[PDB]
Parts: C-alpha cells; sequence; structure tokens
C-alpha cells in the first residue's frame, strides 16, 4: 500500500493526540508497556506517562473516501513540532 | 451567594420513566447542555474528541 | 474427512496480550465462543487445523477491546452418508430409544427402527429384542446399552431439543441385535 | 455467529483420528489458572470423541491404511462414500468387507478388493 506521498513530513495534531489516547487505553488495560515499563512511577495519572513515548511502535492509516489507504508508520515521520 | 449556589452531579443515566437524562433540575443541579452549549461542543475541530463527547453524552 | 468449515465471527482479543504470542492465543480466542449447545449450524465446541489468513485487527474508534474477524476452518461432524459406526443405546423412553454414536449426545430411535417384532416393553421400560428368528420367540432381553452397529443420517440444531436418528434394519444383514 | 463455507475438507480418516487425539492432548495443556475459568469444554468434547473413537476398531494403527483404502478403491470407480464407510469402521477382518459390510464388493468385481482384504488382515485387527 505505497500510496503515501500526499502527507507533509508530519502527522497532523488530531491524529497524534488520538493515537496518544489509544496508547493510553492500551497501557491502561493491562500492559503493552514500553522502553521503560514503569520507570516513571506515579499514582493515577493514566495519560501523562505514555505521553513520554517518543518511539511509539504502532501503525496508523489515513484515507479519503475517493482514495486508497495512505498508510504511515509512526516511526517513519516527524512529530508534533 | 456561593452557598445557595452549591450544585454538582454524580452520574447521569437516561431513564425509562420519562426516558430523559438529568436535564436541568428535578434530577440534580449542575449543567444543562442546551442549544448553544452543544452547538459549541460539536464545534471543536478534533475527531474523536467529538467521538468521546458522543460516547459519554448520556448513555451508549 | 471430517468437515472443515469456513467461519467468520467477531474476535475480542483482550489488551492483556497485544504484544505477546499471537497464533495460539488466536486459536484460544476462536475456541472461546464456539461452544457445544448453540452457536450456529453446524458448530459445537470444536477447533481448527490450518490457517488461511488473519484480517483487520482493529481496536475500536477509541475503546478497549479489538475487532478481529475469522478466516479459518472448523472441524464439524456433519451427518455424512450414513457412515458405519457402533451405536450404544443411550437410554429408554416410550416414544423412542436413545442411542450414542460419537457425533451428538441424543439419538432418537422410533420403535419400528428396532427389530421389527422387538417392541418397547413399557411395563419394564426395556426395549426387549423379540428376536423372532429361527421360528423361536428368542426374547433377547437387553436394556439400555444394546449393541447395535449404527450409522446415522441427520443432525439437528434449532428445536427446543442435538437429536439424531440412525437408520437401522439393514436389508442385507438384518439382525438388528448386531446391526 | 456467521460462517461462509460449510464443507471444506477431504482428508485422511485415521489421520483425522490421531489429530483428534493430538487435539485432546493439547486442550488439557490449558489447565493454567489464568485461562482456567474461561474455556474448558473443549476438553470434554475431545475426551468423549476419543472415547467413541476407542469404541471403534479404528485405533492401534496409522493413516497409511487410509491411503491404502483410497488407492485401492478410487482407482476402481469407487465413490468417496464407500471408502469413507470402510475407513470409519476400519474393518477388523477381510471377509468383513465382503459380507459383514456391504457396498464394497462389485465395483472391484470381487477381484482386486482381495488385495485390500489381505492388507486389512495384515494391519487391521
Amino acid at each position: 500500500a505505497n500510496q503515501k506521498r500526499i502527507t507533509t513530513p508530519y502527522m497532523t495534531k488530531y491524529e497524534r493526540a488520538r493515537v496518544l489516547g489509544t496508547r493510553a487505553l492500551q497501557i491502561a488495560m493491562c500492559a503493552p508497556v514500553m522502553v521503560e515499563l514503569e520507570g516513571e512511577t506515579d499514582p493515577l495519572l493514566i495519560a501523562m506517562k505514555e505521553l513520554k513515548a517518543r518511539k511509539i511502535p504502532i501503525i496508523i492509516r489515513r484515507y479519503l473516501p475517493d482514495g486508497s489507504y495512505e498508510d504511515w508508520g509512526v516511526d517513519e515521520l516527524i512529530i508534533t513540532d | 451567594m456561593v452557598l445557595d449556589k452549591m450544585h454538582a452531579r454524580a452520574r447521569g443515566p437516561r431513564a425509562v420513566l420519562t426516558r430523559q437524562p438529568t436535564e436541568g433540575r428535578s434530577r440534580d443541579g449542575g449543567l444543562r447542555l442546551g442549544e448553544m452549549e452543544r452547538d459549541c461542543l460539536i464545534g471543536y475541530g478534533a475527531s474523536m474528541l467529538l467521538l468521546e463527547r458522543l460516547m459519554i453524552s448520556s448513555d451508549a | 474427512m471430517f468437515v472443515l468449515v469456513e467461519m467468520v465471527d467477531t474476535v475480542r482479543i483482550p489488551p492483556w496480550q497485544f504484544e505477546r504470542k499471537l497464533n495460539d492465543s488466536i486459536a484460544e480466542e476462536l475456541n472461546k465462543k464456539l461452544a457445544n449447545k448453540v452457536v450456529y449450524n453446524v458448530g459445537l465446541c470444536i477447533c481448527l487445523f490450518d490457517i488461511t489468513k488473519l484480517e483487520d485487527a482493529y481496536v475500536f474508534p477509541g475503546d478497549g477491546a479489538s475487532h478481529t474477524k475469522v478466516h479459518f476452518r472448523c472441524v464439524v461432524f456433519h451427518p455424512f452418508l450414513d457412515e458405519i459406526l457402533i451405536g450404544k443405546i443411550k437410554g429408554c423412553s416410550p416414544e423412542g430409544v436413545h442411542v450414542s454414536l460419537g457425533f451428538f449426545d441424543d439419538i432418537l430411535i422410533p420403535p419400528e427402527s428396532l427389530q421389527q417384532p422387538a417392541k418397547f416393553d413399557e411395563a419394564e421400560q426395556v426395549w426387549v429384542w423379540e428376536y423372532e428368528t429361527e421360528e423361536g420367540a428368542h426374547d433377547l432381553y437387553m436394556d439400555t446399552g444394546e449393541e447395535i452397529r449404527f450409522r446415522v443420517v441427520d443432525e439437528s440444531f434449532v428445536d427446543t431439543s442435538y437429536t439424531l436418528v440412525g437408520s437401522i434394519s439393514e436389508p442385507g444383514l438384518g439382525l438388528l441385535s448386531w446391526w | 455467529m456467521e460462517v461462509k463455507d460449510a464443507n471444506s475438507a477431504l482428508l485422511s480418516n485415521y489421520e483425522v483420528f490421531q489429530l483428534l487425539t493430538d487435539l485432546k492432548e493439547q486442550r488439557k495443556e490449558s489447565g493454567k489458572n489464568k485461562h482456567s475459568s474461561g474455556q474448558q469444554n473443549l476438553n470434554t468434547i475431545t475426551y468423549e470423541t476419543l472415547k467413541y473413537i476407542s469404541k471403534t476398531p479404528c485405533r492401534h494403527q496409522s493413516p497409511e491404511i487410509v491411503r491404502e483404502f483410497l488407492t485401492a478403491l478410487k482407482s476402481h470407480k469407487l465413490t468417496k462414500a464407500e471408502k469413507l464407510q470402510l475407513l470409519n469402521h476400519r474393518p477388523v477382518t477381510a471377509v468383513e468387507i465382503q459380507l459383514m459390510v456391504e457396498e464394497s464388493e462389485e465395483r472391484l468385481t470381487e477381484e482386486q478388493i482381495e488385495a485390500l482384504l489381505h492388507t486389512v488382515t495384515s494391519i487391521l485387527p
């Protein structure tokens, strides 16, 4: 699915914030826990821990109803800045 | 004052008697997202922020 | 020979093992809700042997579980062309006599499907074999557990009662006390 | 809930029997406590199917007898149903196939079925 040419070398802020949300649910059910499992060790701040991810090994796939599946690995592009 | 104006709501389900959520009074104090309020709510610009608002509105 | 069945159902992978081993966990998920009594026709507490493909493994819009579907093969015991087995008499009843083969549990057998003179003696709830051969009234008194080489025709899923009926009275052999 | 194709198998019978034994021995491996409360009845079906299989004379032996019963019948216009029957019983004796069991005599014209009879006597109980 190499229809990935019509995105700026940045994911959008909406997609990035929502993927942070779904990673929140991931690390908030039991554990996909990552590079530091609970090195940041704090009480009930579920969201504010996986915000510090900076690697995010997961894939997200962005579309258009009259278009195909423009896919994107989180790794292969620049971040919120 | 701010003591006659103590108001807060624990939960709101949608009932079966009149099949309503906790609107205004007669169920609790708190909020009432009427016309302009949800008009603002839907006017944000984030996709599943709106999805979350939908999924947590009254009941799903 | 036992029939593999293509199946397509919701798969709810819990987030407990999103990064852990997948394939055997997937098989366990498939066996999770394919139980004996009522899932679909034909399906009862059975499994797979080979993979075909694994399709969209969604999570949710934003919720917890997953949205995986099924492309696999399900090892059902379809009622085949009267495959010859051994049918042990499972029980007794005035309406019919229960049998066991290995596919289902309840196997109804009408009276005349017993030996033609052999009737159900409801005075004792015994399907006594009136084995009327050699001109003799040889009542082969055999209660629940009669040895009969059954081969069955049908399977059922929908009614208020997994009930079968294995057709007996083989013309070529007869002797329903053995066949 | 939903299924698409309800008949997608034509395999080795005794091989399916031993694979059901393997399924039986693999389901019991799930006895760990985490996956204990969820699903257990697969053990029940495996055990009951193995019991009825043990009732059958189809045990003690290999799936090579399946390829025997195929290569000796499909080559003489026998349908899959007749060899299917003969597999599901795994005839104890040879003359079983001829008189104790039926629909297994004329499609070979009672000539090359004798070879399968000798195979049955050699391997089958």
